[PDB]
């Protein structure tokens, strides 16, 4: 009956909550890995266009006074 | 005093294992 | 093996090591635009400064005309922030002081009454912020994205 | 009286015993990874990044450090040559700190397993007696195993949650810690590609899962049980050691030959880029295309970064070393302070010479300026020998071009002779030697001791293997019984 | 230009080594083996 | 201070020989 | 303090096998120490 | 419970191929057979048809083969050349492209053999496993031959790997293997190494230990025979050891000063020094892998160069190697294209 | 002894982990999954082979250009 | 695509692999003989 005992035990917990651990750790990884590389490669930040002036003829503007 | 540490390498070369023999034999001896 | 040689020009080398790393900087991107290679390891931290130069270059060009009063506003969007972090990075809590203290200067000038306090005040920090990309070694990568 | 080489023998039985001697064993290899992360940081020197790196001044653990995500440190300082305004709790110290703290928690609890060793978890229900259930001990290991590997492929490497790894450019020019993609097509399993380490480290892992809950789940045959002896820890003990080896040389064999997981810029360059003139190659097609494109030949080769040029030196090859060479390889040849720059060798006639190249093998070299067509036209006798060509009678002059003496020029035979000697280790370079009281013999970089120490721990182990499978399989004759 | 020379030699040669190689691979196998069968014959294993 | 390294070295080799000749454990087990 | 170990021998070292020891490290520190001071 | 034995189930395959397998005839097959046989038998047919009919002309510009009119002591199988730089060279690989008479040309029967022959080695230890099981025997014989293969794998794999390809492997013959020592010589300096000084200690005191003990056994045997001749006077079956151990210990005792007093330590002594020296031998090699040689003595390489007038025998040796080198890379390293002018090769008349 | 001398120590974490080493000895008859081991190990094997030959150059495949330069993706 | 090298590389394999299964039969076929 130990043998019994100890089938039961492992049918049970090492038979469904390792799979239900694993099966629920793999896929939110899974998942996770899937939408980050398929959604967000590159870093995106900051916006709008700007090339009308540089800094050099705005600096110049204001020497004389 | 050349080679300080090249001096203490061997110095703890021939000690330590040295002291563990020497140990050793005292320990069973007593037996 | 190898003999001593090497003269007494060491000394000339290593007493300015810090300017000579400082231009190799220029060089490395150069190499690396020809290459036709991705450097994604010094432009991540120079994209937020590139852009904290072309914002307050359009500050300085739309309030030396003291047309628009929102200088102040679009100075502190958030921005200023970045650009001292990565300035400190490269510098470190002596420069970077410098720098947000002459943004946050200029910003109250700006805010107080545009008079010509602010614009001289604008006028030495772009000249700071100058002079510190000089030194930084990525004078050349500043300008022109 | 058991002799002194059977003596640990004694804790072969009871697993209480076995687990306070593994968690002391793991404590001191825990306690010496954080003390060498210690020893390193105090001996660091930060402010060279370009010609005195990581690999130059002898560390080991903290390569392997930078490889994973740790850049910073409390000093201030960044293995980037900047400045870290706020390095948190992980940096080099932190983490020198989390080992110490965990040898001694790992200490504390191998001495309460020792005083405590009788429990009742290690008595078979049955039989009451000793007994470990090695399929099941190693189904469970297997899975956590196997779940720590994908988590790591996963939420590491992969950068979703972790920081990424090292990954540099062909050269090693700009090289940092940043995310990586996995690659799953052919492309993932050439090892120079970053990609195909985070894969790995999911597939793997997901295996891993798997297998675990086999070995969970199904019992071995019998005819499996007593031919591999599973009722014993020896033959577990035979399987690992052969498993270790094994290891032992993938890793050797990785790190010698090169990897996506062993950057040059953090381990050195490999003897094999020198061999074949990998950097030689790139500064040349570089500095033939700024020609092309139309420049002077000083504006051409100051254009090459200083980093790639160092990389061109005979004393940067970790062949290039000795069993008795101790120390780091800044000890050796001194401390690189500068470029001189690009030597180019002109005779009388006007064509230019090229110096022969030291290879590997040789210790000494003779030096050899020869033309474009391979033909020897220079060279300097051996000892105060008879010459017929000579840097004095073909008045070979030498230009140096980028660096610190860019446009100087040379035709004393003197320097002309010196600079031809220092020509064939490679570039041409300037070496503070007073510093360290560097004798003047090249040293070997941390991808040569690694190879050489894990080769030779891989032959010893692959004796430990022979004797333990034979200990294991021959139980019955050296116990002399049924 | 590399050819042999000589013409019947060959067959004078061969029956000889074929004549001594067939006595020469008999006798010492059967020398080796007789201890063979005495020892795995009673008292094996 | 090499040269007396190795004269001690040696002296020590010579002295655990005589040592190990003279004052060996008697061989009782089989004689 | 829970029960004292029934696996629990004594290492013992005749004067032979001292001697062994002695004379090998003494000869690997003769064959080596040239080595080790360069 | 539901218990069980040994051997308790219905037959298998498996059963019949083992039964099979492990017979008593001439030659012991076994498992390891199917490693062994095979794999060694093509490893010595290699060879021989590496030096009789093969040539080195294309792989290092040499003549090796009875059929180009070499020796048994010229005669080679040379290693591929230096731009196969670690390839299997695979009869269908890359390089021979599933032609023979190329394969033959480059040298893939050199590497043919090797891999052959390391897989026959493993075979052998295997069988000898095998056949101690078989009989009931501690087997101590796998470890006096772990020496032989570790000192091979070092040699010809992992030294070759560790270079820059299999060129610098040992080549199969008898001047190959000369060269191959030569080679080190000039530029390892392996006699200097600490590990090729314990590997020679190892094996002299071998050679020493079998001497000794075979004249001290047969002159202390027991007087069990009329005849003068002593060989007769002993059979298999006997009870007692057929020489006297005390007697050779009083003598051993009195004319060295030690002497054994154990069969089973004097035994295992004679075990243990020839595999400790072979493999420190190995680890030598292993280091000279990555050129980690013993070569420098840094000390009296400064003193040399300071002052002319000091030579002791170390500078001799580092002059005849610098020769051994200058004077053999032109032929030896073909693939470097080295042209050595008389001017600059090394001379002793030029110090 | 009896019950090899008298039973052990017992803990919470003991009695929670008994299960995982109480079925000791357990096996199945005959050669159980044997072959599937076999299949998987053959399996293994070719795989240690591609890659080996990928990495040794024996085995040149359109994807991947087994160089540092690689790392310019 | 499958290139020249591939498809000797699985060549080899296949050849492998019937050396293996001829090594097999001999040792099956002889022992079933025997046995
Ligand atoms: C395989 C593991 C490994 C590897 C690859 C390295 C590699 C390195 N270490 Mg580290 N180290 C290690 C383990 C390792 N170490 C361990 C376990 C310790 C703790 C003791 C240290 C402590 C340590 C310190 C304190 C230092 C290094 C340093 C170094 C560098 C210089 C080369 C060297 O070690 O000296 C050359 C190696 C040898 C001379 C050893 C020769 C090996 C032979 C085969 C041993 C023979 C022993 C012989 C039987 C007995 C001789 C007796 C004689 C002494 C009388 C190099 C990067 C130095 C450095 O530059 O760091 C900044 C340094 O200062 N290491
Ligand atoms: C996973 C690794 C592992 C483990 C757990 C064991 C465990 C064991 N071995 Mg095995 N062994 C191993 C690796 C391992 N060995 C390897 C790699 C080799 C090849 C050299 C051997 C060769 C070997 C032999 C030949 C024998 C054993 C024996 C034993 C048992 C007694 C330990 C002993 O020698 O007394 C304790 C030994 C000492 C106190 C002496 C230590 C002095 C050493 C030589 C120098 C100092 C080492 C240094 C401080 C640390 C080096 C670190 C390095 C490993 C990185 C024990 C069950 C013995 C046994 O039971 O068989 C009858 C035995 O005869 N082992
Ligand atoms: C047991 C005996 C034995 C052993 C160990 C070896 C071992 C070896 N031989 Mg030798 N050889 C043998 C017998 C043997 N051979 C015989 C009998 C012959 C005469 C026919 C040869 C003729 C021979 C030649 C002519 C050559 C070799 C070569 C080699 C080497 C390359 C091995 C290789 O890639 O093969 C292939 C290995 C395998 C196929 C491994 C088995 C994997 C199986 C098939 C997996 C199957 C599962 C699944 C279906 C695969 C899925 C993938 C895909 C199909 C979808 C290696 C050292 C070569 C070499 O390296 O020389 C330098 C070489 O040129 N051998
Ligand atoms: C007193 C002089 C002396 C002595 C005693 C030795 C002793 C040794 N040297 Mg040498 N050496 C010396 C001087 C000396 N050296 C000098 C002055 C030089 C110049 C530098 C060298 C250069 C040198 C080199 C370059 C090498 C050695 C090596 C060795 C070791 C050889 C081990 C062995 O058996 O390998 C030979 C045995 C094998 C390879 C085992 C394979 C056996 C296979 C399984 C048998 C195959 C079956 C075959 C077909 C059956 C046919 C049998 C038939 C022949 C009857 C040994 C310790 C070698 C060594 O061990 O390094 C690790 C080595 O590589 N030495
Ligand atoms: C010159 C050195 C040397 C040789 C040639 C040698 C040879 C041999 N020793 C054997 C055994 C041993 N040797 C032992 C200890 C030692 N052996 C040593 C040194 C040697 N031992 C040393 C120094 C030790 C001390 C540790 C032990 C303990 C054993 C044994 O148990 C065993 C035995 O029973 O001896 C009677 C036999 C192994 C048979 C075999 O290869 O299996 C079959 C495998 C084969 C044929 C594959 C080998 C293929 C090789 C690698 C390819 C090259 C073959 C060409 C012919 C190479 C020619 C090279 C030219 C230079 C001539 C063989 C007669
Ligand atoms: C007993 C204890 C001592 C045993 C000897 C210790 C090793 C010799 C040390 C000699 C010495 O003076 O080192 C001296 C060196 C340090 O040397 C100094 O280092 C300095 C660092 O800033 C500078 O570089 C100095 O210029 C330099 O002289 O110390 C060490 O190398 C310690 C590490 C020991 C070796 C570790 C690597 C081992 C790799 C092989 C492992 C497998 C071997 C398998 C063999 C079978
Ligand atoms: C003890 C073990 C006893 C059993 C062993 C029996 C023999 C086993 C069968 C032989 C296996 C041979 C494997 C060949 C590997 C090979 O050719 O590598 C050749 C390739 C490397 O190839 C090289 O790459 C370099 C970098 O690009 C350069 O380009 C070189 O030109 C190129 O040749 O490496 C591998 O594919 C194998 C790596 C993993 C295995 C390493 C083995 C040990 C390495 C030691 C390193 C020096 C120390
Ligand atoms: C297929 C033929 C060619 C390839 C054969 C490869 C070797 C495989 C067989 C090895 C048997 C070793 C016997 C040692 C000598 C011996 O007698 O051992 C005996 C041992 C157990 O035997 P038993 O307990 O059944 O014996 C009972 C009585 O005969 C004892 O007296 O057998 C095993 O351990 C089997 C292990 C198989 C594990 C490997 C499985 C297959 C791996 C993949 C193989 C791929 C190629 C196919
Ligand atoms: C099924 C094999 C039956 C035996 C074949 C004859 C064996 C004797 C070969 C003597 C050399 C003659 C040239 C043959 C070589 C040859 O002509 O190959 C040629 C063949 C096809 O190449 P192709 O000529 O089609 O290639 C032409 C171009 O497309 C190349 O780019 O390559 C293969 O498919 C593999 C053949 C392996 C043949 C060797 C069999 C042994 C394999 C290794 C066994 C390993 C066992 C491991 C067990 C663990
Ligand atoms: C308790 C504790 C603590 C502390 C602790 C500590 C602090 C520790 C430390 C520790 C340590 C600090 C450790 C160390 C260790 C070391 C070792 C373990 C070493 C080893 C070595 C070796 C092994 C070597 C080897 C060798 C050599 C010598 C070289 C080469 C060769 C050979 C390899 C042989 C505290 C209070 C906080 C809290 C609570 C817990
Ligand atoms: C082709 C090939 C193969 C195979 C092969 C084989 C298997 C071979 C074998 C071979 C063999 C198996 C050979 C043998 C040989 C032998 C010889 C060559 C012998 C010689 C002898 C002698 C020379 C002698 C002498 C003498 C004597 C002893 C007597 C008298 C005196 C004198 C001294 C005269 C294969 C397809 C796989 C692959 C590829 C390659």
């Amino acid at each position: 009956t130990s043998s019994a005992v100890a089938s039961s035990g492992l049918g049970g917990q090492q038979g469904l909550g390792v799979l239900a651990a694993a099966f629920a750790i793999v896929a939110l990884a899974t998942a996770g890995v899937v939408l980050k590389q398929g959604d967000e490669t590159l870093a995106q930040v900051n916006n709008a266009y700007q090339g009308d002036s540089l800094t050099v003829i705005s600096s110049r503007i204001a020497e004389s006074l | 005093e050349v080679n300080i540490y090249g001096l203490t390498a061997t110095a703890l070369f021939i000690i330590i294992p040295t002291s563990f023999l020497l140990i050793l034999y005292v320990k069973t001896a007593s037996t | 093996i190898p003999d001593e040689e090497d003269e007494d020009l060491v000394e000339k080398a290593k007493a300015n090591r810090r300017a000579r790393l400082a231009q190799q900087r220029g060089v490395t991107r150069d190499f690396m635009a020809s290459e036709n290679l991705t450097d994604r390891r010094l432009e991540q931290e120079l994209v937020p400064v590139q852009k904290a130069v072309y914002k307050l270059a359009k500050s300085g060009s739309q309030l030396e005309s003291g047309d628009l009063k929102g200088a102040a506003s679009t100075l502190s969007e958030s921005w200023v922030g970045d650009f001292s972090t990565v300035a400190s990075t490269v510098s470190g809590s002596t420069t970077a002081g410098k720098l947000v203290e002459a943004i946050k200067s200029v910003q109250a000038a700006a805010a107080k009454g545009d008079a010509a306090g602010s614009k001289r005040a604008y006028v030495s920090l772009v000249s700071d912020l100058q002079s510190w990309a000089d030194a930084s070694g990525l004078a050349t990568s500043l300008k022109g994205l | 009286g058991l002799p002194w080489y059977r003596v640990h023998t004694v804790v072969i039985n009871d697993p209480g015993r076995l687990i306070s001697v593994h968690l002391m064993h793991t404590a001191l290899v825990s306690g010496w990874a954080g003390s060498m992360a210690l020893f390193e940081i105090s001996v660091f020197d930060p402010s060279d990044p370009v010609l005195n790196p990581m690999w130059r001044q002898g560390m080991f653990v903290l390569p392997f450090m930078t490889r994973l995500g740790i850049t910073q440190s409390w000093g201030g300082w960044t293995i980037s040559g900047e400045t870290a305004t706020n390095p948190g709790i992980w940096s080099y110290e932190g983490v020198a700190a989390a080992h110490i703290i965990l040898s001694g928690a790992l200490f504390l609890a191998s001495v309460w397993h020792w005083t405590y060793w009788d429990l009742e978890l290690f008595r078979d229900p049955r039989t009451g007696k000793t007994a470990l259930d090695l399929p099941k001990i190693f189904g469970i290991h297997l899975f956590l195993s196997g779940l720590l590997c994908f988590g790591f492929g996963a939420f590491h490497v992969t950068g979703v949650f972790g920081p990424g790894i090292w990954v540099s450019d062909p050269y090693g020019l700009t090289g940092s810690v940043q995310p990586v993609a996995p690659s799953w097509g052919a492309d993932g399993f050439d090892p120079y590609n970053p990609g195909g380490i985070a894969s790995h480290h999911i597939a793997a892992g997901i295996l891993g899962v798997l297998a675990g809950l086999f070995h969970l789940c199904v019992r071995p045959s019998i005819r499996l049980y007593f031919g591999l002896s599973m009722g014993s820890i020896e033959t577990v003990l035979s399987s690992s050691i052969a498993a270790v080896f094994w290891a032992a040389f993938v890793v050797a064999g990785t790190m010698w030959y090169g990897s996506a997981a062993t950057p040059i810029e953090l381990f050195g360059p490999t003897r094999y880029q020198w061999d074949q003139g990998f950097f030689q190659q790139e500064i040349q097609k570089r500095v033939q295309a700024s020609l092309a494109e139309g420049a002077s030949l000083s504006d051409a080769w100051s254009r090459i970064p200083e980093k790639l040029a160092f990389y061109d030196y005979i004393g940067n090859n970790p062949a290039k070393g000795g069993l008795f060479r101790t120390g780091a390889m800044n000890s050796g040849d001194g401390i690189a302070v500068g470029w001189l720059g690009h030597a180019s060798f002109k005779d009388q006639e006007g064509r230019e010479l090229f110096v022969r190249r030291m290879p590997t093998f040789f210790e000494t070299f003779p030096v050899l300026l020869l033309d474009k067509d391979g033909i020897v036209r220079a060279d300097v006798p051996f000892r105060k020998a008879e010459s017929k060509y000579s840097i004095e009678q073909v008045g070979v002059s030498v230009t140096f071009y980028g660096g610190e003496l860019d446009g100087l020029t040379f035709t004393d035979p003197a320097t002309v002779k010196k600079y031809a000697r220092k020509a064939q280790l490679g570039e041409i370079f300037e070496f503070d030697r007073s510093t360290l009281q560097s004798d003047g013999v090249f040293r070997s970089s941390p991808r040569g001791w690694f190879t050489f120490g894990h080769v030779c721990f891989a032959l010893l182990f692959f004796f430990g293997h022979i004797w333990h499978g034979a200990r294991t399989i021959f139980r019955d004759v050296f116990a002399g019984i049924d | 230009r590399a050819s042999t020379e000589q013409t019947t030699k060959r067959a004078m040669l061969g029956l000889l080594a074929g004549a001594v190689a067939g006595a020469l691979l008999v006798a010492p196998a059967e020398a080796i083996r007789i201890p063979s069968h005495e020892f795995t014959g009673g008292m094996v294993k | 201070m090499e040269a007396l390294v190795y004269t001690f070295l040696l002296v020590g080799t010579l002295g655990i020989i005589f040592f190990s000749i003279f004052f060996r454990d008697p061989p009782r087990m089989i004689k | 303090m829970a029960r004292p170990n029934p696996n629990k021998q004594v290492v013992e070292l005749n004067r032979t096998s001292l001697y062994w020891g002695l004379l090998l490290i003494f000869v690997l520190a003769v064959l080596f120490s040239s080595y080790i001071f360069n | 419970t539901i218990a069980i034995g040994t051997y308790q189930e219905k037959r298998t395959w498996f059963d019949d191929a083992d039964d099979w397998l492990r017979q008593d005839r001439f030659v012991f097959v076994g498992w390891s057979g199917l490693l062994l046989f095979p794999c060694a038998y093509f490893a010595l047919g290699g060879w021989l048809t590496g030096t009789t009919f093969v040539t080195s002309w294309y792989t290092h510009g040499l003549a090796t083969s009875y059929l180009e009119g070499c020796n048994f002591l010229t005669a080679a199988v040379s290693t591929p050349a230096n731009s196969m730089a670690h390839s299997l060279l695979f009869v269908w690989g890359p390089e021979a492209q599933g032609d023979f008479t190329r394969w033959c040309q480059l040298g893939g029967l050199w590497a043919f053999v090797a891999l052959h022959g390391a897989f026959g080695l493993i075979g052998f230890m295997l069988r000898q496993f095998e056949i101690a099981r078989s009989v009931n025997l501690r087997p101590y014989n796998a470890i006096a031959f772990s020496a032989p293969i570790a000192v091979f794998v070092s040699v010809f794999l992992i030294y070759p790997l560790g270079q820059s390809g299999w060129f610098f492997a040992p080549s199969f013959g008898v001047a190959a293997i000369f060269r191959f020592i030569l080679f080190f010589q000039g530029f390892h300096n392996w006699t200097l190494n600490p590990f090729h000084m314990m590997g020679v200690a190892g094996v002299l005191g071998a050679a020493l230990l079998c001497a000794i003990h075979g004249a001290t056994v047969e002159n202390t045997l027991f007087e069990d025979g009329d005849g003068a001749n002593t060989f007769r006077a002993f059979n298999p079956t006997q009870a007692e050891e057929t020489y006297s151990m005390v007697t050779a210990n009083r003598f051993w005792s009195q004319i060295f000063g030690v002497a054994f007093s154990n069969k089973r330590w004097l035994h295992f002594f004679m075990l243990l020094v020839p595999v400790t020296g072979l493999w420190m031998s190995a680890i030598g090699v292993v280091g000279l892998a990555l050129n980690l040689r013993a070569y420098d003595f840094v000390s009296q390489e400064i003193r040399a160069a300071e002052d002319p007038e000091f030579e002791t025998f170390y500078t001799k040796n580092i002059l005849l190697n610098e020769g051994i080198r200058a004077w053999m890379a032109a032929q030896d390293q073909p693939h470097e294209r080295l042209v050595f002018p008389e001017e600059v090769l090394p001379r002793g008349n030029a110090l | 002894n009896s019950d090899f001398q008298e039973p052990g120590l017992v803990t919470p974490l003991g009695t929670l982990l008994r299960p995982l080493n109480s079925e000791a000895g357990k096996v199945l008859p005959g050669w159980g999954t044997t072959v599937l081991m076999a299949v998987f190990i053959l399996l293994f094997a070719a795989f240690l082979l591609i890659i080996l030959e990928i990495y040794n150059s024996s085995l040149i495949l359109d994807d991947v250009s087994m160089s540092w330069e690689t790392l310019a993706k | 695509a499958v290139t020249p090298s591939l498809k000797n590389f699985l060549g080899s394999l296949i050849a492998g692999a019937t050396v293996l299964g001829g090594i097999a039969l001999a040792i099956t076929a002889v022992s079933k003989f025997d046995k």
